[PDB]
RNA sequence: GACAAUGGUAGGAGAGCGUUCUAAGGGCGUUGAAGCAUGAUCGUAAGGACAUGUGGAGCGCUUAGAAGUGAGAAUGCCGGUG
RNA sequence: UAACUUGGGAGUCAGAACAUGGGUGAUAAGGUCCGUGUUCGAAAGGGAAACAGCCCAGACCACCAGCUAAGGUCCCAAAAU
RNA sequence: ACCGAUAGUGAACCAGUACCGUGAGGGAAAGGUGAAAAGCACCCCGGAAGGGGAGUGAAAUAGAACCUGAAACCGUGUGCUUACAAGUAGUCAGAGCCCGUUAAUGGGUGAUGGCGUGCCUUUUGUAGAAUGAACCGGCGAGUUACGAUUUGAUGCAAGGUU
């Protein structure tokens, strides 16, 4: 039995997410918030709200245990960008990309 | 006649030629002008005479 | 076209130095809401042939009527008022086609207004026939004064 | 047993029981078709054509007559606006050799 | 009447997208690379056609030469030494002998060679 | 119809040939050993496969040239250092190091192709008469 | 100065094979069985070698 | 049946494909239109089907008529994204 | 097996090499300007390692059939150690 | 036999607005839930945002710039493949492996061999180290009117035609 969670438009960018959702990917929901809460990333608290919020939601939903869960499906797809401009030299602008991402977590049993 | 069978006399009717439309049909490009000069030009060409 | 699109007087940018392409108005054809270039422009599409090709076309159209039984010639039709259930009575007991053109000498009102209504039925007067109106009508139903008038004029 | 046959300009070498795609004869299907010109025959006895044995004969029956996977051949010359695109598919006759001489 | 213009163009370039499927990066992936790789590949299709017969029959000849030299002859003498005889086996049937049945090949040798 | 054979390494099989090199000309020595290599010699020979055979060459040493080759025939290499060219004679080549010289003549004449490389690393060639590859059991070669 | 040709999909994740961030070095903390850094205080329990901080 | 021709730029000639709209006829569609996506389909080419998924209300076909009728390139224009 | 006439529609008016008859230059130039022929232009295929203009030859499409041209036949690399 | 949201007015929308300029003046972008608002009670994670259920609805993969939802572009997983090799990236030949279709002398991949210097423009001649294009999408160039001439078609004909 699969418990998903994601948060949408979240105001930092996929490449940065991706990092710290390549250290949890396939591993035990323990180990993986212990990960969380130990690596120095501005995307690991984030991440672990949408992990903890799977593992609710496989707890209540699906009465699945807690303990037994495994981080499934851990993957950050682009959200809408926020468009931008910083003033440069002679008047000139030059365009800031505000990216966001939609952050999914899958949780399982392995049932 | 029935208005769902008409037919033009034979040899009445011929289709318009199209150029600037592909290489295939001989007049893409140019367009039957040619490389450069006045003659290729909009509105180019001399007066008659 | 360019002249008629609002604004554009101005040229957008200099000629050369910015690393753009040259342009000279903003309203130019291949800029977005820009002029179109030889787009419809209002014209007529009527055009003449001589008189006696248009006469040919009559016969030729009423003979095919002739030669396909399409050809029905009653004596008068008779409506001292208008009624279309009358007249769709009067099409099915000369067992006529869906399509219809009724041809009356003159303008008859009281068979005007009892065939308006009916789908594929076109009513006309002997001077008001055209070729469109006989080559659509699967079958045509003159009465026989309208009959004699259209042979003296044609 | 195999044989040497001459068919479609070509020449194929057969056994008894094998299919063969040949340049499209003219025959219908499930016809039996006889290959004349035997060049050589193989096996244990061994038989040289100069150029055909003669007497010797292939019969084979008809499985199909067909047209190969379309070949699309497409040329071009660089910078000349020229090209030609054309379809192709090579009738073929396929058969099934039934017995060698 | 207006014409937009729809649909035609999307079926059209995505056709030869699928003709450069399997190539590499962007030359599976957009029109432009594609259409010129769809291009070079059916010229050098046209060329190759061509080109594989002449592969085949110098692989053949190679084949002969080898089965040839075994039984102590040049493939310039065996095929010289063929047409004299009258046989008119042509080089994939040789090599395919050759390769198959080396007793029937060693026939068609002494034949060869008698002709000379 | 397509009826050509392929060697495939499921049907190839390679076999073991010792040839003396004393008293041969390096040169006609080695294209012939070329064509043994690259599988020539086979009427199962396949181009984009290696259905060539093993090569043991001994007595490079006394291996032979004609002409004034041994002084006048000369080595060039280049390190990719700039004068880098380095350059010894065939005559010393043979002294110092016979099995370079027959080795680089034959790969010389390899195509140089992944195949090509592979059929050379089939060659083995020692400057006394006594090679170390008994086991392979290899068979004397008498050229042509 | 310039690049004069794009990067392909292909050389830029190349690239990227060793632009990662390793797992922290991290082990169980003996008092209250949570992972904390190795050679630093426990944060959920505040001790370190077996003594509060 | 026989045999003759069929490289090609500027360029001339011919025959066609497909797009939108109109007329007439004849059809399809909530038991699923168009569009979109995928496929190992068909035609000598432009191109045409079919199946399935998506979609949710329009749309083919035949003959004829009429065009804002076909884009890869204009340091093209606008937008999106590298 | 063309030719000519009349009528509708063109494009072209920067040419190149090679060979050969000449002017110019210096019996210089991948020079320049005229005569002649060929090829390229607008021509793919084979040869000349590569190589518009040289040599052989003019690709309707298909074939894992055959014979030849120029050029070749010890190995690369098809064919004479 | 006019447009259908890059079209059609500059403006389908709070547009001569926003924005720009001292000023004259220049001058945008931006339409679509559903039949009905029935617009997600309640529960759970979270500060919130956002999400998972539950429920509404024919449909929420119709949940608010909410019909459809292409491509560039970014990810995740997976069958085959790759760390001795010199690549206009294909093409032709071809084992092994993995599959099984509009069932077709099938599909995916590809050890290894042969051959092979993009396209357009402009040129005597361009792999060109000449020009042009970041990519994808949309948009973007012989038209119409009135005369002339010629050809085809058609009616009539020493007449033809308004
Ligand atoms: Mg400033
Ligand atoms: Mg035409
Ligand atoms: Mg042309
Ligand atoms: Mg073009
Ligand atoms: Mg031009
Ligand atoms: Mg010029
Ligand atoms: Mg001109
Ligand atoms: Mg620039
Ligand atoms: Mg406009
Ligand atoms: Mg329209
Ligand atoms: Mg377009
Ligand atoms: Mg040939
Ligand atoms: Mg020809
Ligand atoms: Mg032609
Ligand atoms: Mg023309
Ligand atoms: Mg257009
Ligand atoms: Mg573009
Ligand atoms: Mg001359
Ligand atoms: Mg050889
Ligand atoms: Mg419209
Ligand atoms: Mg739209
Ligand atoms: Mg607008
Ligand atoms: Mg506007
Ligand atoms: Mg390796
Ligand atoms: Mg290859
Ligand atoms: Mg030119
Ligand atoms: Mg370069
Ligand atoms: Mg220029
Ligand atoms: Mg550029
Ligand atoms: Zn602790």
């Amino acid at each position: 039995m699969e418990a998903k969670a994601v948060a949408r438009t979240i105001r930092i960018a996929p490449r940065k997410v991706r990092l710290v959702l390549d250290l949890i990917r396939g591993k035990n929901a323990a180990e993986a918030i212990a990960i969380l809460k130990l690596t120095n990333k501005a995307s690991s608290p984030v991440i672990e709200k949408v992990l903890m919020s799977a593992l609710a939601n496989a707890e209540h939903n699906y009465d699945m245990n807690t303990d037994e869960l495994v981080v499934k499906e851990a993957y950050a797809n682009e959200g809408p960008t926020l468009k931008r401009f910083r003033p440069r030299a002679q008047g000139r602008a030059s365009a800031i990309n505000k990216r966001t991402s939609h952050i999914t977590i899958v949780v399982s049993d392995g049932k | 006649m029935k208005l769902h069978e008409l037919k033009p006399a034979e040899g009445s009717r011929k289709e318009r030629n199209r150029v600037g439309r592909g290489v295939a049909t001989g007049n893409g490009k140019t367009s039957g002008r040619g490389h450069k000069g006045q003659k290729a030009r909009s509105g180019g060409g001399v007066r008659p005479g | 076209n360019r002249s008629a699109v609002s604004g554009g007087g101005r040229k957008p940018w200099k000629q050369k130095g910015t690393g753009r392409a040259r342009q000279g108005t903003i309203r130019a054809p291949q800029w977005r809401g820009g002029g179109i270039v030889f787009g419809p422009t209002p014209r007529s599409y009527a055009y003449k042939m001589p008189k006696k090709m248009r006469r040919l076309a009559l016969r030729s159209a009423l003979s095919f009527k002739a030669q396909e039984n399409g050809l029905t010639v009653v004596d008068a039709f008779n409506f001292e008022a208008p009624k279309t259930k009358e007249f769709k009575n009067v099409l099915s007991t000369l067992e006529q086609p869906k399509k219809v053109l009724v041809v009356t000498e003159n303008e008859d009102v009281n068979v005007e207004l009892s065939a308006r209504n009916i789908p594929g039925v076109q009513v006309t007067t002997a001077q008001g026939l055209n070729v469109l109106d006989i080559t659509n009508a699967d079958s045509l139903v003159i009465t026989e004064a309208a009959a004699k008038k259209v042979e003296e004029v044609l | 047993m195999f044989a040497i046959i001459e068919t479609g300009g070509k020449q194929i070498k057969v056994e008894e029981g094998q299919e063969i795609f040949v340049e499209k004869l003219d025959v219908n299907e499930g016809d039996t078709f006889t290959f004349d010109k035997v060049l050589f025959v193989g096996g244990d006895s061994v038989k040289v054509g100069a150029p055909t044995v003669e007497g010797a004969t292939v019969t084979a029956t008809v499985n199909k007559q067909g047209r190969g996977k379309k070949i699309t051949v497409f040329t071009y010359k660089r910078r000349k606006n020229s090209k030609r695109k054309k379809g192709h598919r090579q009738p073929y006759t396929k058969l099934t050799i039934d017995k060698i001489n | 009447p207006r014409v937009k213009g729809g649909t035609v163009t999307r079926a059209r370039r995505k056709k030869t997208i699928k003709l450069a499927k399997g190539y590499f990066g962007s030359k599976h992936t957009l029109y432009k690379v594609a259409k010129q790789q769809v291009m070079k590949s059916g010229q050098y299709a046209f060329r190759d056609r061509r080109q594989r017969k002449r592969d085949f029959r110098k692989l053949w000849i190679t084949r002969i030469n080898a089965a040839a030299r075994q039984h102590e002859m040049s493939y310039s003498r065996l095929m010289n030494g063929l047409k004299k005889a009258g046989i008119d086996i042509n080089r994939k049937m040789l090599s395919e002998i050759a390769i198959s049945d080396e007793k029937a090949f060693a026939q068609l040798v002494t034949k060869a060679k008698d002709a000379l | 119809m397509r009826q050509t054979f392929m060697a495939n390494e499921s049907n190839i099989e390679r076999k073991w040939y010792v040839i003396d090199a004393e008293g041969q000309t390096l040169g006609r020595l080695s294209s012939e050993v070329a064509s043994i290599l690259r599988g020539k010699n086979k009427v199962t020979y396949t181009p984009h496969v290696d259905t060539g055979d093993y090569v043991i060459v001994i007595n490079a040493s006394k291996i032979e040239f004609t002409g004034n080759k041994e002084t006048d025939k000369v080595y060039y290499r280049h390190s990719n250092h700039p004068g880098g060219i380095k350059s010894i004679t065939a005559g010393e080549l043979r002294r110092t190091n016979p099995e370079r010289l027959i080795e680089n003549s034959i790969k010389g004449m390899l195509p140089s192709t992944r195949l090509g490389e592979k059929q050379g690393k089939k060659l083995f060639v020692y400057g006394g008469a006594e090679h170390p590859h008994a086991a392979q059991q290899p068979e004397n070669y008498e050229l042509r | 100065a310039v690049p004069k040709r794009r990067t392909s999909k292909t050389r830029k994740n190349k690239r990227r094979t060793h632009f990662k961030i390793s797992v922290p070095g991290m082990t169980e903390c003996p008092n209250c069985g949570e992972y904390k850094l190795s050679h630093r205080v426990c944060k959920n329990c505040g001790s370190y070698n077996g003594e509060e901080v």
